[PDB]
């Protein structure tokens, strides 16, 4: 966590 | 592996495998009618100006979101219940709850339709958060989301009745913490015996790298329209591919499983209730 791209 | 469809049905039959994770993303719910963000032409990636978007994360960015929180609140009215309903993906899924197969289904998904498709609350971890509960972005007072429901089907900005902050369905955003039914990940993949993967272009973290926590000899079949992932550069020898429509791969594991009359019957009976 947190949510992030790639 | 080399392992092919019919070899991890034949697993699932011999009851070799008795604990099946599944990792849903968007691909699932598109023969609902619902777009994702990459399938060519009908994909957000496709369509920014449908939702007045720089670029299709940024429905789920704070900064843009409290600048502009209007094209969010749209899609949040697409996607409130009642409105697009469960396919033959996610009565599959029931059904592998229904046979005693369901581990734990983990989604990325918004829409609500494996809670529609009746699978219970704790056979489901739905990562990427929920309409089903609001959070004031000032107070962080909590609602149920049929409070801020009328406002929504209004295209109002639902306001907070204490601080009159803007009312946020919780749905993580970029960069913010993933539920804490997300944390179930520790136990449920490691005692896992088969992954399934369907629907999802493996592109968002912690998520993604889901794939990788499940034993070395625990086959993972994915059924996608591409290859993607840790799965298309960290290969492993019992890796299956189904490559193709998601619907029409499920139908061949169903078939292969011996379940196609019950599936067909479990579809009409819950999709005819409305
Ligand atoms: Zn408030």
């Amino acid at each position: 966590s947190g949510k992030v791209m790639r | 592996g080399k392992l092919s469809l019919q070899d991890v049905a034949e697993l699932i039959r011999a009851r070799a495998c008795q604990r099946v994770v599944v990792m849903v993303g968007a691909g699932i719910s598109t023969p609902s009618g619902i777009p994702d963000f990459r399938s060519p032409g009908s994909g957000l990636y496709s369509n920014l100006q449908q939702y007045d978007l720089p670029y299709p994360e940024a429905i789920f960015e704070l900064p843009f979101f409290f600048h502009n929180p209007k094209p969010f609140f749209t899609l949040a009215k697409e996607l409130y219940p009642g409105n697009y309903k469960p396919n033959v993906t996610h009565y599959f899924l029931r059904l592998l709850h229904d046979k005693g197969l369901l581990l734990r289904l983990y989604t990325q998904n918004i829409d609500g339709l494996e809670r529609v498709s009746g699978i219970p609350a704790s056979k489901l971890v739905e990562a990427h958060g929920t309409f089903a509960s609001a959070t004031c972005t000032v107070c962080q007072r909590p609602f149920p989301g049929e409070d801020i429901r009328a406002d929504v089907m209004a295209d109002r900005v639902p306001r907070c009745p204490v601080c009159t902050g803007v009312v946020k369905p919780d749905i993580v955003f970029f960069g913010e913490p993933l539920p804490q039914r997300f944390l179930l990940h520790v136990v449920d993949f490691p005692m896992a015996d088969l992954l399934l993967i369907l629907g999802t272009s493996l592109e968002v973290e912690p998520f993604a790298s889901l794939t990788e926590a499940v034993r070395s000899s625990v086959p993972r079949l994915l059924i996608n329209r591409d290859l993607v992932g840790p799965l298309a550069w960290h290969p492993r020898s019992r890796d299956v591919a189904q490559l193709g429509d998601v619907v029409h791969g499920v139908e061949s594991l169903v078939e292969l499983l011996g379940w196609t009359e019950e599936m067909r019957d479990l579809v009409q009976r819950e999709t005819g209730k409305l």
